[PDB]
């Protein structure tokens, strides 16, 4: 995030990965690829510019 | 009180002629660099032929 | 010094060597050898250089070393732009490789 | 240097200012009083006049 | 060397590295001077007051 203290949680990403194959198909839909982690945050000041 | 602001007072005008100096001795070494680099351009133009 | 005061100083590290002996230092691979000596009939000479393909020669019957040598060195100079090799025919059938 | 059309080398080039300003940041504010009483370095408790 | 092919291939790479070399240090130097300046321009305005 390229935003000054904004939350960004687990549901904040919904990535539905559908149409898995194309022959006679294609129809039909899904989630997948994950939903998200916990990763932890970055702090910064000026002296790390 | 009155004396020791004189001694800052003193320091201060020194202070300035030395921040000059150090500017005129980077302004001649810039100098130089840049007939060095119009040299170097010069072999490089003659040496793609 | 820019300070009235024992300690307030500023520093400048380095700035260049700029003598004409240790500027623009770099390094090239050389010293390629072949080892061919092959003779008589003709053969056709295949293989890849830096994982670019280089074709196909061909040389007559009456072939030698020379003949050979000058061949395969064309072959590998076709393609200087991307395999970035120039190659150098020798008299007893090597080359050298640059 | 959030363009696209830079190369590392540019990169490089601003970072060097960058961190010379930053430095001068510093000192100046570490290096700054009056009457011998620092200012500027969260040292400034309660002062009664 | 200039009088084979190689020579002038190999100029090329050569010049190229002190190309770049002299421009890093010409933009160190600059960077120098700028603070220098941001120096004097403070200096004068705390002796006056």
């Amino acid at each position: 995030s390229v935003k000054e203290g904004k939350a960004v949680a687990t549901a904040d990403i919904a990535l539905m990965r559908s149409d898995y194959d194309a022959t006679a198909k294609t129809w039909g839909t899904a989630a997948a690829a994950g939903a998200y982690t916990a990763g932890t945050n970055t702090s910064a000041n000026v002296q790390k510019l | 009180i009155s004396e020791r602001f004189g001694t800052q007072i003193r320091g201060t005008d020194v202070a300035i002629r030395n921040a000059n100096d150090g500017i005129s001795l980077a302004q001649v070494a810039e100098g130089s660099l840049t007939e060095i680099g119009n040299n170097l351009q010069r072999v490089r133009e003659l040496s793609v032929q | 010094q820019v300070g009235a005061n024992a300690g307030q100083a500023i520093a400048i590290d380095k700035t260049i060597d700029a003598k004409a002996g240790s500027l623009g230092t770099s390094t090239f691979a050389t010293g390629a050898t072949a080892a061919l000596a092959a003779s008589t009939d003709g053969a056709r000479f295949s293989g890849t250089v830096m994982g670019v393909d280089i074709g196909t020669v061909e040389v007559k019957a009456g072939a030698t070393t020379a003949d050979a040598s000058k061949a395969v060195a064309t072959a590998i100079n076709a393609k200087i732009g991307e395999a970035g090799i120039y190659a150098e025919a020798n008299s007893d059938g090597t080359l050298k490789l640059s | 240097a959030s363009n696209a059309t830079n190369s590392a080398s540019d990169r490089k080039a601003l970072q060097a200012e960058v961190t010379q300003l930053v430095s001068e940041i510093d000192r100046v504010a570490k290096q700054s009083d009056f009457n011998g009483t620092k200012l500027l370095d969260g040292t400034f408790s309660s002062q009664l006049f | 060397d200039v009088s084979t092919v190689l020579g002038a291939q190999q100029a090329l790479e050569v010049v190229d590295k002190a190309l770049g070399a002299i421009n890093s240090t010409r933009a160190d130097l600059g960077a120098i001077q700028n603070r220098f300046t941001s120096v004097v321009a403070n200096l004068q305005t705390s002796s006056e007051n």
